[PDB]
């Protein structure tokens, strides 16, 4: 889930 | 320039899923290194990128609030995209870092850098 | 993408301004293996490297050195735990070795000091 939270950290936009 | 300060910094050229554009961080070298780059006017410093997309506040993340930074918005400082920078970079400080939040920032660059032991 | 901590890959910090590490250089890979591994599974993810020069005229507390016997290092290379950078794995080129684990602890006690962690 740590690496869910890593996957999603990353792809999530942030500009 | 001293350690938990935020200041603005200039992340561009970037790559792929890189901290890019012109954004606040918090400075996390150590006040030793960042004094010699003083002193020498050209160096490089340890900086954390802040992100404004607060969804989800992640492990290796930590939490800033505008109220105590002077920030504009709530953002989160981002350990996973931690990455040292010419003092060149440094556009203006925005800033500071509460201890609190600087504590639960010590302890995600443990977690994200694994260092524990 | 096999990246795992320790490992040492060459990697394209290029574009760099100032004092920062440039060019394609070996750098070690500091980031934890959760994170790591993710990126493998993806293919696509960003990892934490600590940047390592040939010039090891001068090695300071918070830079370790590497020695290129068991490294798989050209040269002895000394890793610059000021110059600690996340990149995204497009600039993996290639992977060089392993530090040794006397390296990697070592690296991990310059990176505290840089950090100011404990």
């Amino acid at each position: 889930t740590l690496e869910d939270d890593y996957a999603n950290a990353w792809q999530e936009w942030s500009a | 320039m001293r350690r938990g300060e935020i200041w603005q910094v200039d992340l561009d050229p970037a790559r792929g899923s890189e901290a890019n554009n012109q954004r606040p961080a918090v400075v996390v070298s150590n006040d030793r290194a960042n004094a010699t780059a003083t002193r020498l006017g050209r160096g490089v410093i340890t900086v954390v990128p802040v992100t404004s997309n607060i969804a989800k506040v992640y492990p290796f993340q930590v939490l800033l609030s505008a109220t105590t930074t002077g920030l504009q918005v709530d953002c989160k400082a981002q350990a996973e995209q931690i990455r040292s920078i010419a003092t060149e970079r440094l556009l203006r400080p925005i800033g500071r870092v509460s201890a609190a939040e600087l504590a639960q920032l010590d302890e995600a660059l443990k977690l994200h850098l694994d260092l524990w032991s």
